[PDB]
RNA sequence: UGCUGUUGCUGUUAAAGGGUUCGUAGUUGAACUGUGGGCU
RNA sequence: CAUGGGAUAACAAAGGAGCUUUUUAAAGGUUGGAGAUUAUGGAGCUGUGCGACAAAUGCUUUCCCAUCUCGGUGUGGGGUUUA
């Protein structure tokens, strides 16, 4: 069937129940939507994973795609994200590129040859940018409490508080499931002068 | 002698690059055909 | 020019404590400086502190309770075997009942009391009491 | 200009922003930006001047934030980099004009003093560029 | 000076010829686009070159230095009295 | 005898900063690739 | 001299445009032992086709040559895609 072409060739054999449902939606949109019809033909996904966020009603759909299409996805991410939501009520979709990490070497000579975009610091930062893409990070702080813990907080612009407020609980939980790191969010009106906004 | 050896290596590398690109371009022409053969 | 980031940071903290300030700002930051602060924080000599990111060498804002008397760096970073601990305690510490010497060892950064228990030597970084 | 060779202590400079994403209203593709950079180079502009033309009249605040690479990197890939680095070129030009002035005004001792400082700056800079192989070995500055 | 900047562009991108005899040959043909003469030129030789430019309607520039300066401004290590640029590349003039 | 001072001296007026710059050996030299996670 | 540890450092190098993998098929270029002669094949060498899977950066590319209202979402209203 033609819609299976939207998957990686490995998974065209026995797709999972989530994979082909997304594949049908992508195939149908590639011929109907006005702006998606010239980017989608070159696009195909790797896998789709389901995450259940505790203490919540909505569930999260995570879609993995090859890093080749990073610029392709960024161009149509807004339309693609909203379009998939309608086909899948009661769910939230995030598009994440699949990246690999080289473990930190112990020898000095090897450390000089590491490709910097494959370090865990760089990779985890880009994963976070994928989950909030229309918005961007305007500040970042680390809080070191007396008990010895260290908590990281990320500040977003207050101009787009209305759009992304509902999704922050889901984003924080999924980010922990992929990186095993804790994150917290806040908003800044006038980030130039570092003014945080309370409600 | 050293310069001649280096030049030979350069020529071999360029030939391999061109051959790989040609094979890649020939591939996916079949995939394009299958898209028109649905 | 500025040759030692650690020496610059510790002198800033000691000066603020002597004048009785409640907070102090530190720049530039470093991973060695952060490790040193956590050692002091664990024994209760400083309060909460916070790291601010600016795509460069960052900055630190630390809250001070009134418990710190002095902190300082040792330059150059002399080597210290396990048998030299009594020598350094005798020279730069007020008493044998309180105060610490901080070392960098192959096991990490730690105070002299913990290093002795682990039976390891290293290089002297500084002190606080 | 400020600290090396003198007593100046000025601080004037630019401050790059924390947010490195180009604005929404900028609708120029990366390919076209690269074309304009190479076009201005053939016209005869130096990398410093190229970046100011785009900043002043094209809305491009930082070329790196749009294309991913710096201006001099773009020229090197297209075979348009200058023979010697730009800052070394301007220092040599200044010393040449000082020497031409001094061959008529032989008693301008203030200018003679400034010529010593500029030539010391040239020799320090040449030593750095030879170590990182941006200059041929045995490159020499001739008075 | 503005003239020196353009000469460097021509010297690296365009085509040119150095010397009075070769410059006159380009003027007898139609390939010459601009002729530059140093101020240290023999008066009878200058008058002959200017006459050729008037007949062929070629723009002519009077350089402000001598034949030593003109040679240095072209990156050469010898003196040139007359310069003729047959091809101008990426330059206004 | 902390009156040879690495630990540990002094240099405004008690003895002692070179008239001012440039500069080679030498000594000294900014940040960054790193919070493992889940169970009772 | 041997060996365990890698936090702080030192030496050396570089100056960043000197920068795919796999599967089939075809083409050529030990004989009783010891001493000579030859041939059939491995393996690797190139150049043809074939199957399968990746790719850290889009070949249903770029380039100029031309020729002619509904749905999902949060609290009856808001914001998103679309019409
Ligand atoms: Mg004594
Ligand atoms: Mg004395
Ligand atoms: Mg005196
Ligand atoms: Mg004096
Ligand atoms: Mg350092």
């Amino acid at each position: 069937q033609p819609h299976l072409r939207k998957l990686r060739k490995l998974k065209r054999g026995k797709p999972s129940d989530l994979e082909e449902s997304v594949a049908k939606a992508l195939f149908e949109l590639e011929a109907s939507h006005k702006t998606l019809r010239q980017e989608l033909p070159r696009f195909h996904v790797n896998t789709v994973r389901e995450v259940k966020v505790p203490r919540s009603k909505k569930t999260v759909l995570v879609v993995f795609y090859p890093l080749r299409f990073l610029m392709l996805v960024r161009k149509v991410q807004r339309a693609l994200t909203s379009e998939l939501e309608k086909r899948h009520p009661g769910c939230l979709v995030m598009l994440v590129a699949q990246r690999q990490i080289t473990k930190r070497p112990t020898d000095v000579y090897k450390l000089q040859k590491v490709q910097r975009s494959k370090t865990s610091t760089a990779v985890f930062e880009n994963i976070l940018n994928d989950m909030i893409y229309p918005s961007d990070v305007v500040g970042r702080r680390w809080r070191c409490r007396t008990d010895g813990s260290k908590l990281m907080k990320v500040f977003l612009d207050a101009r787009d508080r209305k759009r992304i407020e509902s999704r922050l609980r889901a984003v924080a939980y999924v980010y922990k499931q992929l990186t095993h790191r804790r994150v917290s969010f806040g908003f800044m009106w006038n980030p130039k002068l570092q003014q945080v906004s309370t409600r | 002698q050293l310069a001649e050896q280096l030049a030979a290596k350069h020529l071999r590398d360029e030939q391999n690059r061109n051959k790989a690109r040609k094979q890649e371009l020939k591939k996916r022409e079949k995939e394009r055909e299958r898209a028109r053969r649905d | 020019t500025m040759m030692s980031v650690l020496a610059n940071a510790l002198r800033t903290i000691a000066s603020a404590e002597r004048r009785g300030k409640r907070q102090v700002l530190i720049r530039p930051s470093s991973k060695v400086v952060v490790k040193f602060l956590q050692v002091m924080q664990k024994h209760g000599y400083i309060g909460e502190f916070e790291i601010i990111d600016d795509h460069r060498a960052g900055k630190i804002v630390v809250n001070l309770n009134g418990r710190l008397n002095k902190c300082g760096a040792i330059c150059p970073r002399f080597d210290c075997a396990t048998t030299d601990y009594e020598k350094w305690m005798k020279n730069i510490l007020p008493s044998r009942q309180f105060g610490f010497v901080v070392l960098t060892t192959s096991l990490g950064i730690m105070d002299h009391e913990e290093a002795r228990s682990r039976n390891t030597g290293g290089k002297v970084l500084g002190f606080f009491y | 200009m400020v600290r090396m060779h003198g007593n100046g202590r000025g601080k004037a400079s630019s401050a790059l922003p924390y947010r490195r994403t180009p604005p929404a209203w900028l609708k120029i593709a990366s390919r076209n930006v690269v074309k304009m950079v190479c076009k201005s180079s053939r016209k005869g502009m130096m990398p410093s001047q190229i970046g100011m033309e785009l900043r002043d009249s094209m809305g491009i605040a930082q070329v790196k934030n749009v294309t991913g690479r710096k201006i001099l990197r773009i020229l090197k890939h297209n075979g348009l980099a200058p023979e010697i680095p730009e800052d070394l070129y301007f220092l040599v030009k200044r010393a040449t004009q000082m020497r031409k002035h001094l061959e008529r005004h032989t008693t301008d001792r203030d200018t003679k003093y400034r010529l010593i400082l500029v030539e010391s700056r040239i020799h320090r800079l040449a030593r750095y560029y030879k170590r990182v192989k941006q200059l041929p070995p045995t490159w020499k500055y001739e008075s | 000076d503005t003239i020196n900047a353009k000469l460097q562009l021509v010297m690296k991108s365009g085509k040119y010829v150095l010397g009075t005899q070769q410059a006159l040959t380009t003027l007898r043909q139609g390939r010459s686009k601009l002729v530059v003469i140093a101020n240290n030129c023999p008066p009878i030789r200058r008058a002959e070159v200017e006459y050729y430019c008037t007949l062929s309607k070629t723009p002519i520039h009077h350089y402000s230095g001598n034949n030593l300066d003109l040679g240095t401004a072209c990156g050469k290590h010898f003196r040139t009295c007359v310069l003729s640029v047959t091809n101008v590349g990426d330059s206004d003039i």
